[PDB]
């Protein structure tokens, strides 16, 4: 909150907004990442009610009903094994709609092979 | 948002372009207890003082000194300082303080001076030329006079050379006016050093008894024990406030605290070394110190060729601190927020996107 | 005095934007792999060995 | 007045081992769940302590160089070591400080003191016998304060002269070990700084006799030294030091 | 004097340090290349043209 | 060696344990691009005589 300071701050010229560009440059690839990896499909699948999968499992991997996050086990256990003018800007994307891309892949992968990639 | 751009045309999208602040509204200045004060009142105001080949002298340390009851006092005839300042001497530090106090006439009041030459200053009391502190002297005619002639106060008139600054003598070898011999014999050029004053009620202004007390200070590498009075004001808090706790200052808001300090401890820090916890001094009690909602302002806006609307949204701000919604990112103002779900036109973030329709989010 | 302080912040913070650009560049690196890897291995059957 | 002791018997001093000792609070900073670095005067983690005895005829009160600090450890019963001796030529030249701890209370002064060549204090079998010193010409600073007191008790000290300020910290530990200093861990907290502004190159410790010639009780007293060093201290939930690390001891705690 | 040296010697520190986390960048990039040539054209036949 | 240029250079924070810190992430990513690269079996096959 010095005043002084930010006078003399202005004969260094335009350095602050090049930083403030440079990391919001960062912050919007980073959405930008998150977009390429997990939003690859525009239909958002589910599995049917009935898991007869000639008697294959995949209720490690598919989400639990009973979470209130919509994790898979698996995802749950990922989840809990990692744990002055800054800011933390959130993602654009939350977990519980991470979470849902992921769940409409596995029920894409799983219901309707790799043609849902290509297609219908 | 167009200064931020230097541009007259905005493409659509979300601009950061300024920086919310909460001003700070109040300064809180608490300080500790104002105790063990300078005896001035026993040398101001003692019984007997005493004569000026003999003055005493008053040192002055391990307290804190309030000038500014001496100052304000109209009883004192003469304030002068000669190295500092008279309103500052609340504000400055020094290590120790040298009371001298003695009586003198009225006309030798001026003679407690440096660069002043009189018969009190070569032979009773001397300044250096590089004197600091001040001078301080009072009339005292109602005490120190008598109708039958106060004799007690005594003065050297006599002396083969003069004194060094701040030198006592209280000697009373018989000084040789001439060049006869003389072994501590009085004759007709031998005469004894001390005369009495002739203090009477009758006489007029300037050779009434002015009683004078001289504060001098020094400024070794000893530590300045010696500070004036700390002023200290109510204490406010849940508010961004600018608080002085001690000589810490800064800018935050000041909540009650469960962190239970030892008795030893006045500050809090966290991980990042950040005054977070602190002690009030004048009532121990432990205050959390969360900084201001400070904020990044960011604008949200479709083209300029679409339209003027815009929307602000101020991130990781409450929206009881600043059409408003609240998002997990921060406030958004001049958006209208509807249950219905579409694409992403404009990222606010945490899931949430603004279009236009009016702006909605 | 404040501009000694100015000069060292501000080359603190250069620095910190500088090996932040260079991360984010390692990142956006794994994160384009990390999208290969979902349409090729997700989305069908690689033939790509390992 | 001045009292010879002429009973005393010729033994070399001993040495132990210090442990984790010697830790005491830098600043004056609350820290909560954190891990600290800090770099100040400390005490070294296992160092060789000089150990004193008091104990019949054992009575070792000599005069030691100060250097750039005196961590004293005290295992007490009885109440015999009631103050220590401060200054660099201690006589009437130079200016020194004292600090006793009578029957009554505790003085600090500092003054210009000629001091005994042997100082100690009694008690009569009640305390009757002041020898410490003979005169006291020039006193700057006088501060009367609060008093800070099978061996039952452990006090340990710590005293240092920085930019003219004496820190003086202190903790209270209940211990029943007979002889050595018990092994553990305990951070000193500051109890007064003094305003003295003198220089301090040696010190002496003040023993009490036990009249009933003289006896000694029993009592034993160590002496380490404090250097430059970095401790990496740990700071718990409720903010207390239980922990450190001396990061010049090995290359592990390195 | 020292002052002087030492912000000159730090900045061309600094600038080694940046060019060197460079090209471990570029070279990081080029060893996954051939880490993807040894699995996919040493440990099998590749059908990617070139 | 100069222990008054330490003294000055301590004034300046961290920056030489960031350099130092990336320097040795430098060094310990070379080896991890080399053990990425050769070492992609863990049976060391002869040829036949
Ligand atoms: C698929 O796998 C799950 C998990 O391995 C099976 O659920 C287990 O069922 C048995 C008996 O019904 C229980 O004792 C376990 O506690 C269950 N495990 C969990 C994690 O819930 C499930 O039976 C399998 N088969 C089907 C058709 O879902
Ligand atoms: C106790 O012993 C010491 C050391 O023997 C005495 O100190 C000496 O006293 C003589 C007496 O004139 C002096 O000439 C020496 O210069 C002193 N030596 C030192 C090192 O100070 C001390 O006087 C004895 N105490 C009494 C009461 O006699
Ligand atoms: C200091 O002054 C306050 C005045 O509100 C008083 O309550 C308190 O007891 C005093 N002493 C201390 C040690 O805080
Ligand atoms: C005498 O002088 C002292 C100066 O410290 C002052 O505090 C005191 O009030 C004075 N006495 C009277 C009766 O005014
Ligand atoms: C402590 O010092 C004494 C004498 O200097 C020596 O004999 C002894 O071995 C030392 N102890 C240790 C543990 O180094
Ligand atoms: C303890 O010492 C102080 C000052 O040295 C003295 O005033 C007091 O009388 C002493 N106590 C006893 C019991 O002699
Ligand atoms: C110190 O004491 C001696 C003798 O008591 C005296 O002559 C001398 O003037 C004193 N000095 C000061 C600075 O008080
Ligand atoms: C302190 O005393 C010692 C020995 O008497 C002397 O070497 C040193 O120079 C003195 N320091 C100061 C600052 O007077
Ligand atoms: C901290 O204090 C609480 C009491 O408030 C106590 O239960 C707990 O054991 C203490 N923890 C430690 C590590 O001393």
């Amino acid at each position: 909150d010095s005043t002084e300071c930010s006078n003399l701050l202005l004969q260094y010229g335009s350095f602050c907004t090049q930083l403030n560009r440079a990391l919001t440059g960062i912050a919007v690839e980073q959405d930008k990442n998150t977009q390429e990896v997990f939003a690859q499909v525009k239909q958002i699948y589910k599995t049917p009610p009935i898991k007869d999968f000639g008697g294959f499992n995949f209720s490690q991997i598919l989400p639990d009903p009973s979470k209130p996050s919509k994790r898979s086990p698996i995802e749950d256990l990922l989840f809990n094994k990692v744990t002055n003018g800054l800011t933390v800007l959130p993602p654009l994307l939350t977990d519980e709609m991470i979470a849902q891309y992921t769940s409409a892949l596995l029920a894409g992968t799983i219901t309707s092979g790799w043609t849902f990639g290509a297609g219908p | 948002t167009k200064c931020t751009l230097k541009s007259f045309t905005v493409e659509k999208g979300i601009y950061q372009t300024s920086n919310f602040r909460v001003q700070p509204t109040e300064s809180i200045v608490r300080f500790p207890n104002i105790t063990n004060l300078c005896p001035f009142g026993e040398v101001f105001n003692a019984t007997r003082f005493a004569s000026v080949y003999a003055w005493n002298r008053k040192r002055i340390s391990n307290c804190v000194a309030d000038y500014s009851v001496l100052y304000n006092s109209a009883s004192f005839s003469t304030f002068k300082c000669y190295g500092v300042s008279p309103t500052k001497l609340n504000d400055l530090c020094f290590t120790n303080v040298y009371a001298d106090s003695f009586v003198i006439r009225g006309d030798e009041v001026r003679q407690i001076a440096p660069g002043q030459t009189g018969k009190i200053a070569d032979y009773n009391y001397k300044l250096p030329d590089d004197f600091t502190g001040c001078v301080i002297a009072w009339n005292s005619n109602n005490l120190d006079s008598k109708v039958g002639g106060n004799y007690n106060y005594l003065y050297r008139l006599f002396r083969k050379s003069n004194l060094k600054p701040f030198e006592r003598d209280i000697s009373t070898e018989i000084y040789q006016a001439g060049s006869t011999p003389c072994n501590g014999v009085k004759g007709f050029n031998c005469y004894f050093p001390l005369q009495s004053y002739g203090f009477q009620p009758t006489y007029g202004v300037g050779y009434q008894p002015y009683r004078v007390v001289v504060l001098s200070f020094e400024l070794l590498h000893a530590p300045a024990t010696v500070c004036g009075p700390k002023k200290s004001t109510n204490l406010v808090k849940n508010k961004c406030v600018n608080f002085n706790f001690n000589g810490l200052t800064g800018t935050g808001v000041l909540t009650e605290s469960n962190k239970k300090f030892l008795p030893f401890q006045q500050f809090g820090r966290d991980i990042a070394d950040t005054t977070d916890a602190v002690r009030d001094p004048q009532t121990l009690e432990i205050l959390d110190i969360t900084p201001c909602s400070f904020g990044g302002v960011s604008v949200i806006t479709p083209g300029t060729n679409t339209s003027n609307q815009v929307a602000v949204l101020y991130q990781g701000v409450n929206c009881t601190e600043v059409n408003v919604f609240q998002t997990r990112a921060g406030c958004l103002i001049g958006a209208e927020h509807v249950n219905n779900s579409y694409e992403c036109d404009i990222p606010i973030g945490a899931g949430i996107c603004a279009s236009y329709q009016s702006i909605i989010a | 005095q404040i501009d000694r302080l100015i000069t060292g912040r501000l080359q603190s913070l250069q620095t910190y934007v500088t090996q932040q650009l260079i991360r984010a560049a390692e990142i956006r690196a794994s994160a384009n792999l990390a999208a290969t890897k979902m349409s090729e291995c997700v989305l069908g059957q690689s033939k790509r060995v390992d | 007045q001045c009292v010879n002791l002429t009973t005393r018997t010729q033994l070399p001093p001993a040495y132990t081992n210090s442990f984790t000792r010697g830790v005491y609070y830098p600043d004056k900073v609350f820290r909560s769940s954190v891990l600290h670095s800090t770099q100040d005067l400390f005490l070294p983690f296992f160092s060789n302590v000089t150990w004193f005895h008091a104990i019949h005829k054992r009575f070792d009160n000599p005069v030691l160089p100060f250097n750039d600090g005196v961590y004293f450890a005290s295992t007490e019963k009885s109440n015999i070591i009631r103050g220590w001796i401060f200054g660099t030529t201690l006589d009437s030249k130079t200016q020194s400080l004292l600090i006793v701890n009578n029957a009554t209370n505790v003085v600090i002064k500092v003054c210009e003191f000629q001091f005994c060549n042997d100082p100690f204090l009694g008690v009569y079998y009640m305390e009757s016998e002041f020898r410490v010193y003979s005169s006291a010409n020039n006193c700057t600073f006088e501060y009367v304060s609060q008093p800070f007191l099978n061996f039952k008790n452990l006090r340990e000290f710590v005293f240092k002269n920085i930019d003219g300020y004496f820190k003086i910290y202190s903790k209270h530990t209940p211990i029943n070990l007979v002889r050595d200093l018990p092994q553990g861990f305990s951070a000193l907290e500051p109890l007064v700084d003094l305003p003295i502004g003198i220089n301090i190159t040696r010190f002496q410790t003040l023993l009490a006799l036990h009249r009933s010639g003289w006896t000694a009780g029993a009592a034993a007293y160590y002496v380490g030294y404090l250097q430059p060093r970095t401790f990496l201290l740990k700071y718990n939930e409720n903010g207390t030091i239980t922990d450190a690390v001396d990061c010049a001891l090995d290359p592990l705690s390195e």
